[PDB]
């Protein structure tokens, strides 16, 4: 599912700017 | 047509009143922009309590003003580290913006000052912490709840853009919730005065507009793209474009394809397709009718813009009130604040 794909991305925490 | 005479006259009058408000707000901004405030407190006016956030060039701490007992959030920047990391212009610009703007959803700089070692910006303390934490905890916000926050961002960007400021930093991590449930925007490190175009690659991968990724000159329409990303992430619980690595995120952003959860209303999907529009000649916020294409969209039909501005709408969510409670911020190791006997980098920071 999309939610599972989100978890799998490893990008569920606070995201840094470039 | 869509409106009878009474409704059309009311809408026209409201839109003309916005123009009148913004013209006055620009005049006030420009006076402070040209004559910034400096040196309005000193370090020994405050007791340090606890760290609320940390970064490469400094930290934000909860402090208490010794005489009033009021709590504030104090951003501390090490002058030598700012120079080393090439952030002089960003640091000076952030303070100059903060002392010049005035809007109910933009954090207020109460004091600023510097000493031999550091720069200090003393801002309002916003005890509800970041939207990010609440969103990840609750999972997603219902559409009315997302809309309440989105309306505040719309008005804030309408204000900032009237001043020729592009924001460039929108994401849940950068939105704080106050004790009345309203949003506070705090970080102006990427904001820039831009009447036309600019070119810097800056922002956060999930929130970057296609034209930034494609190394084009770009304008304030990148903030309207980012609004679309924010609304999507508030209402879904995850952003529209994600992947394990930024390059795969960028491929999705530029593709012109976005997919929606089945619980999104048709009105929401229509708004998002118009905000997350790769073609700049079609993106809402970038057309002849400007911000009005967004404010007059069906998804916002129940939004009383003036009542939001006046903070008269009951918020959908009030963070747990525990006045110096730090529960809605993360825990960090406490490092000392050392001030040298010798002034460092005085010339670089004259304007601060
Ligand atoms: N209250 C209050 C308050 C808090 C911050 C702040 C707290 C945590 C992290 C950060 C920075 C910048 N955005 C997210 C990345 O790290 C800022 C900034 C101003 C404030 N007036």
């Amino acid at each position: 599912t999309t939610y599972a794909d989100f978890i799998a991305s490893g990008r569920t925490g606070r995201r840094n700017a470039i | 047509g869509h409106m009878g005479n009474a409704a059309a006259a009311k809408k026209g009058s409201e839109q003309e009143s916005v123009k009148e408000f913004l013209a006055k707000a620009k005049e006030e901004f420009l006076k402070k922009w040209e004559s910034p405030s400096q040196n309005t407190a000193q370090l020994d006016h405050f007791d340090r309590i606890k760290t609320l956030g940390t970064g490469s060039f400094g930290r934000v701490m909860l402090v208490k003003h010794k005489e009033t007992g009021n709590h504030y959030a104090m951003k501390i920047l090490d002058k030598q580290k700012v120079v080393k990391l090439k952030q002089i212009e960003h640091t000076l610009n952030e303070k100059r913006i903060l002392q010049a703007v005035n809007f109910p959803f933009l954090v207020k700089l109460e004091f600023s000052f510097k000493d031999n070692s550091n720069l200090y910006m003393v801002m309002e303390y916003v005890p509800g912490g970041e939207m990010f934490s609440h969103l990840r905890r609750i999972g997603r916000f219902s559409e009315p709840h997302a809309r309440f926050y989105a309306a505040q961002i719309v008005l804030t960007f309408e204000y900032l853009h009237s001043l020729d400021l592009i924001y460039r930093d929108l994401k849940p991590e950068n939105l704080l919730i106050d004790q009345q449930g309203y949003i506070q925007v705090t970080d102006f490190g990427f904001a820039k005065r831009v009447k036309g175009r600019t070119w810097t690659l800056c922002g956060t991968p999930e929130y970057l507009a296609p034209e930034i990724i494609l190394s084009k000159g770009y304008n304030k329409a990148v903030d309207w793209w980012a609004l679309g990303v924010l609304i999507y992430e508030m209402a879904a619980g995850y952003p529209p474009f994600f992947a394990d690595q930024p390059i795969q995120i960028y491929e999705k952003i530029v593709s012109g394809k976005v997919r929606f959860p089945s619980h999104f209303s048709s009105d929401l999907k229509d708004l998002l397709r118009n905000l997350l529009q790769v073609d700049l000649t079609k993106r809402f916020g970038n057309l002849k009718n400007g911000v009005n294409d967004i404010k007059n969209h069906k998804w916002f039909a129940t939004t009383d813009w003036i009542a939001i501005y006046q903070r008269k709408v009951e918020a959908p969510f009030i963070p747990k009130f525990k006045p110096g409670d730090t529960s809605n911020f993360d825990d960090y190791e406490e490092e000392e604040i050392r001030v040298s006997i010798n002034e460092k980098c005085g010339k670089e920071f004259t304007e601060f």
